[PDB]
């Protein structure tokens, strides 16, 4: 998983 | 001082909820490593479906299965990074993400996707259903996977993910086979559409396409599309089934 | 069945709020109309702030200043439009939108911007605070006018909006008179930069700019910047003052 | 004011  | 008036006038038709998409991921870690990183690491997700047969999970004292909420839906979790779908981006804002524990792997860069656990899935459809019923603008194509919004820098939730099942359960988008075939045939006979039409048709489905598509990119794209809708094989390889699937969705799930 | 575990694990650090902008518009419609269009019309706003000296607003059965909420913050109100700011678009998704009853005018077009009733301003002032306090990514630059996001389309909230007054209440962004004069100095001697460069500056400050800019748009940009930060004159012509402000802003608010 |  990944803010931007 | 002056208190706010929440009762005098409320908008009805011209408004929506903020959230539009529901995005899906595999953590790629065992549970403990996953709660840690989604609660204190550098990312997070709204919900976390553990794999009950996980030593760390059981260790932590879980009989399971459970579903864990890590960030209430109102707030913005960090799961979707750099994104794009259906003419948007930074989907972190505008989506709700679900993370399921599954130790899929990148090994420079061969891949390895374990099957999910059933309970895990029965949970998922349960949850995901609960969302969809609560966001009306989360039409079927908006139930997506990172891989789709983040092509091809990501590959969860991975091709082990029973979409069609979920479709069957009301969750997310899938094609009527009849209509698929109608295209397959048409394509085999009349040949195939130019890349132009294709990209565009890919765009229309939702995909966030750069201005200019290297076949290198294309691969990534097809791949992604495939692991979603044709996981029988997800070689970035332009097929006629694959291409037929596309228009079969674009037919049924159009603008 | 499966209930959810909202208590076992909670994301602390690596998540954010869903909202990070606050946008201001004027209606250009009396009250009665204003409510009508924002509750059943084809747009809406989270908060409507009426001018007590509005015959309709009294007819309505109000007298003193109120602040009405039409759409809860949690939801997505249709105020902002085709917009953009800080590398984001469709701001409507991530905005709280505030409308202020003000009888502005386009005479197809010449603009007529009536002063804002003090009352509305104090309320706005407090609301903005109230909001700002709860959305930690609403940096000062992110309190913006429609006009700033929807450049050239929208001229709300107008110049009679006392942006500076708000700044001082701790709302929105403003430049240090000092640092501006420095900048005004340079451009006076060094020369004013070329569009190309200026634009990166606006761009930087926030203005979601287009792929290309023509004189006509550039006016609108300048204009729209003017009405926010140099309402003293917004013909959209290029002033050393205007630029000095710009640069000074950027200097003061890296972001 | 104004979807997208
Ligand atoms: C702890 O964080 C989890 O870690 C895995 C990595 O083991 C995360 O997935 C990985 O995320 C990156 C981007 O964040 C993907 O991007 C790959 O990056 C390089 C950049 O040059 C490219 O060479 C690759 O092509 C690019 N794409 C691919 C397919 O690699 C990683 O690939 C991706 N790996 C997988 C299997 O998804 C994961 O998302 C994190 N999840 C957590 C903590 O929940
Ligand atoms: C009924 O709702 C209000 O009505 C209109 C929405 O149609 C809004 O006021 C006017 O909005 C338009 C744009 O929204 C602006 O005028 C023109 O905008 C178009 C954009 O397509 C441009 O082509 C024109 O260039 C521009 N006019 C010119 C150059 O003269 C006006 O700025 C605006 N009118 C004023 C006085 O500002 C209004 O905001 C809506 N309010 C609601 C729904 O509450
Ligand atoms: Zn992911
Ligand atoms: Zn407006």
């Amino acid at each position: 998983a990944x803010k931007x | 001082m002056l208190t706010i008036d929440y009762n005098s006038y409320r908008t009805t038709t011209p408004y929506g909820k903020r959230v539009r998409f529901l995005v899906l991921h595999y953590t790629a870690l065992d549970f403990a490593a996953s709660v840690k990183a989604l609660t204190t690491g550098a990312a997070s997700a709204h919900y976390l479906i553990p794999a009950p047969h996980d030593p760390s999970y059981k260790a932590a004292g879980f009989k399971g299965q459970r579903i864990f909420n890590l960030v209430a839906e109102e707030d913005r979790a960090w799961h979707a990074g750099v994104s794009g779908w259906a003419r948007r981006d930074n989907l972190n804002d505008t989506s709700i993400g679900i993370e399921i524990v599954n130790l899929a792997r990148d090994d420079d860069g061969v891949f390895t996707f374990p099957d999910y656990e059933r309970s895990q899935i029965n949970a998922l459809k349960q949850l995901a259903k609960n969302i969809l019923q609560r966001y009306p603008d989360m039409t079927p194509k908006n139930v997506v996977g990172h891989s789709d919004i983040a092509v091809g820098r990501k590959s969860d939730p991975g091709p082990k993910l029973p979409w069609k099942e979920l479709y069957e359960a009301g969750i997310g988008a899938w094609y009527d086979d009849a209509t698929r075939d109608r295209y397959r045939e048409g394509f085999e006979r009349d040949g195939l559409p130019p890349r132009a039409d294709l990209l565009e048709a890919f765009r229309l489905y939702g995909y966030a396409l750069p201005a200019t598509v290297d076949d290198a990119y294309f691969a990534s794209l097809l791949r992604a599309f495939q692991m979603h809708f044709r996981p029988e094989n997800y070689d970035g390889a332009l097929d006629v089934e694959t291409a037929a699937i596309l228009y079969a969705l674009n037919e049924k799930y159009p603008a």
